[PDB]
């Protein structure tokens, strides 16, 4: 089983899409039935969802977020009555600190509705979270949630799909949320980037497409454990197996691009896995890790074959000091199979530091000349000092020379 | 649940309320008498019926302009105790309007506001409308601005002024009261979205072809900024944008909060259906330096912070592009210390052509809030002009002679000054 | 993906563009009002709707012809804003539309021109039209090719030009802006493809029947060259050739870049019906010395580089049998540098024949662009009526009392002279 | 295996009208949809083609051009969604020393592609190349992709269709292009001269049927790989039998000219092959090899016979240095067998070098008066100076005098 917590509009729109493509896999139906063609189905819906007596299933989510727009509108959406509203939260009522000051003052119900959750399950694994470390809310209140969760569960796991600010696009105050969300992220966080920059990149070559693409990302990522197989049955299998992570998904493709039915070996999927077109995310850096999830029909003749030209065609560099994983699943019996055979990749590279020379060169470049600390002073935390900014920059630059 | 409460202080105040709730009744269905034939909380209150009453006060010295509320289409609309009105106005005098008639009359709006803010669950912040030439959109403005930070110490206060033009202008003391407002809200403000009448004139003749335009048009783009700097509050949108937001991505220092305020799609019909209005040319659109609304060229000064508010059929990864195409241009170039200098905002609701108006229906639009250093020569020129009149110390005796003290003349221009070095400060390059 | 801009300017390229565009709805199926009841993308755009809105500037310096546009049949077809026109004309002086009238109006016109290539994608160049022998014709056009080669200083620049008549003239100081505007525009231009007035009179006499022509027919017949130019863009066809083979196979050096226009199926209806008009006919008619829309005699010089565009039924066979034989000829004489002087296109789209117009319907036509020595006597004739009138120093004072010099004047006419030189020289065989 | 590799209008055409006749020959539908009467085929595809998951097939083949008009139109066509959007390249905005710059400009996505499709095949044997030498377009970029892939590629074959301008007909700048083009023709081509001149000659006694017949002789030359058999089981078998050369096809007759069902044994076809008026380009020159392919039923008992008769006819002459060859293949079992028995003809004769001393006259009859040289001194290639040139003519007069 597992928890997720999603924060400001991004988290919000992430997790309704999520749940989106989730209930599309399973067959659940908008409102929490089941479908007729899906009563006998095998596959395990605990890990995601938990039905009701009422026979609907509810999904292990909780809504958080410091404006009530994005949620209202949520639960105008077809899909409203699916979720718990007992779960949901909104505050009766952009900047990092005041999200973390409102995190001290609302840790009770929080905290409450985390406990409730968590108890209803027998063998919880860990936590996911979905958030952007740019905006005030998601930023504070993610770092907050992170710190009192790895302060009360020491012994869950806390997964994360941090988007990360675009940056040739020119938040204006964002380098300094992005700073300390990076702080609390290696201090406590167990284990995806992602950015706005790339991910639009690959879509051209509105948020809901965006979205989607990253709801498939996520699914792709969790279909084994939706999915017992034989190997790779537990979330810590794949944390054990690769471990900062980037991702890519080769069928990342419209529904008006199905014209072109290319014969899709797994070869040329897992070769197409590693090219960094395909990562979503925008000194001779190489890998640490590489895990592809194959799914549809797959020959582990097939499987060795790819990996052994690959090895041979040197298309991977490695590391020097120490000596990849090939997964396999099945799809859902339900949608469509579009694609011969598919293949999603998670891969951990040193090249992702770049991204942090980036946003230290920005934040930097900032607090040289004190650049809108005004609102920060206001809140308890900046009140006196901004030890916590020069705490954090120091442990995003040991992080820095670690990779 | 994110109610805020708008003022509207002085003529030109009212009359750009008058446009706002105009606008603000059709975007949201409510018809003229508070009745529909949520989305309508931040800025309207239910009571028991369909009647929904305006979130706003109507307050000026001078009868004229509130009696003309009073008896207007909208006669029904606003809760009658919230037009508050005085008997003689500040007749262009920041003294009259913050020291001798504004005192009569501050205790009944902080009254009427402390209602309004009772009858809110969460008040995200205030809207003050005002003009910064005029008698009691100077020194009402002030006074009442510096009293809601007395009493509400901690929500946002943005302000929508009319900055003097630099070469038209309907007063004569104007400077006076400009600077003298500058500095008392300056002590008390959040971020300043500034206007001039001039700009928008070469705007209206420019784009929507109108060689005759009153204060009419000028108060309905108003409308239109104020609409889109608020849908995300009334609206659902990929991106939200609260006041908070403003604040933080538009001032970097507590004194350099003045903002300018744009609109891409100021557009005719006929031109409009020639056009393909897209978002990288609504978005050049609002980078052009004919298209700002306050007459400063944006070539002369450096950007510190944008905010792109999008509204209507908008793609996030239309506007990254269109963004990453603005960095690279070399015309405009932002000060070294913001290397992220956009705060994006997009909405899903497109603007509300209002029946009668000259803009055309459109499918997306993007209001944009620019802080910059080319509002540092319009300061220049202001305290100029104050120099000037101060020397020969004309209408000074006005002044004085209505509960103030030359020596805050003196104090008003010294601040004035700091401010300008301030801009200078800000302005160069980091070594 | 291919757009193209096409410039008119002044009485002459206002006309002709009015004559082309009408060409282009013709072809394109587009009505007047820009709906139709891609190809039609390198010269028009979408907008939303079926409106198409061209391409194009139509820039003079004189309210009349613009305003005929803007009140003719096409008053909706053009945006309103891409017509632009001043208040006073050059008055024939080059002067007055290079720096005195021209420079209150060429901002205006590049910005106009700048939001067209923004709305484009990918920019194959600029086509203008205008005449030789005009103020505005003459002064703007070199002014606003010059800003353009600031501006686009890669895009091709083809222009065409209405060349001054040997003997007929509607001006007296014609040679002036020719050679004023032939040193400037010879400094930043790439091919200008030429054209008489005299010679389309004598065309249309010999092979249309008409005694009586006006400016109409001529426009008519210019404006099909143009569509036979533009037909590769706009069409499908068995070999294309856009702008930039115009520009590298008809221009052998940076100067010599004057080609001449011919058009060869220019018949009337019952010749046509008498007549089995086929690809060596139309050949052999192109090459005639009577068809050329330049009155230059052939004979008298050398070919260069020809430039055959074939459209309709044509096929490559029969055009290289046809070339063949045209090089078999001895009346037609190559320069022995250019042992390949043929460029060849052919199109698929047959010529369109105007409602009211004088050419008859044809399954194939060919336009043959023809670089020659023969121009060099049209020009020792231009800078001759030149030299008459600069000894005599007539009408001198007008053209230096509007911010010209006589040095100018000494300097173009020594530009022109190397330029014969440069005809000259490229004239005479290798040894 | 092949790639084949179409630039310029012309090349482009030249690859839409060949697949139309691979297409037609082996039975595959306009949509890549194979026929139910072509389900058990004998016929060999993966030389060409390579098929889809979809059941499609794809060609083995990539559109370059420096402009987008003649793609677009093809994509019009109702061959268009065959061929893989992916490699179809357009450059988004006729010299050869521009043509060569952008292929330097251009050359990460290109070999991308070229990678991409390369790695998709097990025995890939060499490569094919369609394009004209006289246009800004084929010569230049064929340049550029001749020697990156002779650098890239030291072990595959590289074939060409390279069509010469016209001569009797009067490219202003052909000389030039074409020059360049022959040197790197020599300098890196492996191995099919064509003319527009002797074809459309041949033609009359629109470029869609002069193709047509073009497309007709890579077909007919590529026939026995496309269908093995016993002998000839390859390219490489194809070269080494040869090795420029020059083409011939008996049965080049209209859809309309039919009606003469004329007994054609494969002697008369064999000695048609052999007159100057077939061979379709336009000292005792002399030849020194000659390839006959035979389609149809064909007796080997004939075939000696036509030999020895030939032979003692001495219609042909030989070196005097050095000591033919008559290969047989099946038709495909679709396409109407109107002839009894066909032949097409590949030789290498001396006369050829003809070519070239037309050209270099051409060429010499330039550089004496520099001639539109403005264009290419603006190019970085011929920047400085023009040893280029100099350097690529004296190239050509050492394969003359080779000859």
């Amino acid at each position: 089983e597992i928890i997720t917590l999603q924060l400001g509009q991004c988290g919000n729109q992430i997790g309704f899409e999520f749940w989106k493509q989730l209930c599309a896999e399973h067959g659940i139906s908008p409102e929490g039935i089941v479908e007729e063609f899906a009563t006998e189905g095998t596959d395990r819906k605990d890990v995601f969802f938990y039905q009701a007596d009422d026979e609907h299933y509810i999904p292990r989510a909780v809504l958080l977020d410091l404006e009530p727009r994005v949620i209202h509108s949520i639960l105008n959406s077809p899909y409203a009555k699916l979720y718990n509203p007992e779960n949901i939260y909104l505050s009766e009522h952009n900047n990092w600190a005041s999200g973390f000051s409102q995190g001290e003052k609302i840790h009770e119900d929080i905290f409450d509705i985390i406990d409730r959750e968590a108890d209803g399950s027998d063998s919880l694994e860990g936590f996911v979270l979905c958030h952007s470390i740019a905006g005030g809310t998601g930023s504070g209140l993610g770092s907050y949630l992170l710190e009192r969760l790895n302060d009360r569960y020491p012994k869950k796991l806390v997964q994360t799909y941090s988007v990360f600010p675009n940056q040739d696009e020119m938040v204006v105050v964002q380098p300094y949320n992005s700073l300390l969300t990076l702080k609390r992220l290696t201090q406590n966080a167990d284990c995806v980037v992602l950015d706005n920059t790339a991910l639009n990149r690959i879509a051209t070559d509105s948020f809901s497409q965006i979205n989607q693409l990253v709801s498939t990302i996520m699914s792709a990522s969790t279909t084994t454990l939706r999915y017992p197989g034989y190997m790779n049955n537990d979330l810590i299998g794949l944390i054990a197996s690769l471990i900062f992570l980037m991702t890519g998904y080769t069928p990342l493709t419209t529904d008006q691009s199905v014209a072109s039915v290319r014969k899709t070996t797994v070869l040329d999927v897992m070769r197409r896995l590693l090219q960094p077109k395909n990562v979503m995310v925008s000194t001779n850096h190489c890998y640490i890790a590489i895990l592809n999830i194959i799914q549809g029909e797959v020959d582990p003749t097939q499987v060795h074959k790819s990996l052994q030209r690959i090895r041979e065609r040197k298309l991977a560099n490695f590391i020097p000091w120490g000596p990849i994983q090939v997964a396999l699943s099945r799809k859902s019996p339900y949608l469509p199979s579009a694609h011969r055979v598919s293949g999603l990749m998670m891969a951990n590279h040193t090249s992702i530091s770049s991204l942090f020379e980036r946003t230290c060169r920005q934040y930097d470049k900032l607090r040289k000349r004190e650049a809108f600390l005004e609102q920060f002073r206001k809140e308890d935390m900046f009140k006196d000092n901004f030890d916590e900014m020069d705490t954090s920059r120091e442990i995003v630059q040991q992080l820095i020379d670690e990779y | 649940m994110r109610e805020c409460i708008s003022i509207h202080v002085g003529q030109a105040g009212v009359q750009i309320g008058n446009a706002c709730w105009e606008l603000y009744c059709l975007e949201h269905g409510i018809q003229p008498d508070g009745q529909m034939p949520d989305s309508f909380n931040t800025f309207f209150s239910e009571t028991g019926a369909g009647k929904h009453v305006p979130r706003a006060v109507f307050v000026d010295l001078e009868p004229t302009v509130i009696d003309e509320v009073r008896t207007g289409t909208y006669r029904q609309l606003f809760h009658p105790e919230q037009l508050i009105t005085g008997k003689e106005d500040a007749a262009n005098n920041y003294a009259r309007g913050h020291y001798t008639i504004g005192k009569e009359i501050i205790d009944l709006v902080l009254d009427r506001i402390r209602k309004l803010a009772d009858q809110c669950t969460g008040l995200q912040g205030f809207l003050v409308f005002h003009s910064f030439g005029g008698g009691t959109g100077s020194g009402f403005t002030s006074l009442l601005m510096e009293r809601l930070s007395v009493d509400y110490g901690k929500k946002s206060k943005l302000e929508f002024s009319i900055y003097p033009a630099p070469q038209v202008s309907t007063a004569v003391v104007e400077p006076y009261n400009s600077i003298l407002t500058t500095h008392t809200t300056l002590e008390h403000s959040d971020c300043a979205f500034m206007v001039d009448n001039e700009a928008i004139y070469d705007i209206c003749r420019r784009n929507l072809d109108i060689e005759r335009p009153t204060y009419t048009n000028l108060n309905r783009l108003i409308s239109q900024i104020v609409s889109s700097i608020t849908a995300s509050l009334r609206f659902d949108g990929a991106l939200n944008v609260d006041l908070t937001d403003f604040q933080t991505n538009l001032v970097p220092y507590p004194r350099i909060h003045f903002p300018l305020a744009t609109y891409a799609p100021v557009i005719s019909a006929e031109k409009a259906y020639h056009e393909q209005l897209s978002v990288a040319e609504i978005t050049n659109a609002c980078f052009e330096p004919a298209n700002q609304m306050v007459k400063c060229d944006p070539r002369h000064g450096k950007y510190m912070a944008c905010c792109l508010l999008y509204r209507g059929d908008v793609v996030p990864k239309d506007v990254n592009a269109a963004i990453a195409t603005i960095k690279t241009k070399r015309s405009i170039q932002f000060v070294d210390w913001c290397p992220t200098g956009f705060k994006v905002g997009i909405n899903y609701q497109p603007p509300t052509v209002v029946p009668g108006g000259d803009l055309a229906k459109v499918q997306r639009a993007v209001c944009m809030l620019s802080n910059t250093t080319a509002i540092a020569e319009a300061w220049a020129r202001l305290d100029h002009k104050f120099d000037l009149m101060y020397a020969k110390r004309a209408f000074v005796h006005w002044y004085v002679g209505e509960g103030m003290e030359e020596g805050e003349f003196s104090e008003a221009r010294e601040d004035m000054a700091a401010l300008e070095k301030d801009y200078e400060e800000v302005g160069v390059d980091s070594v």
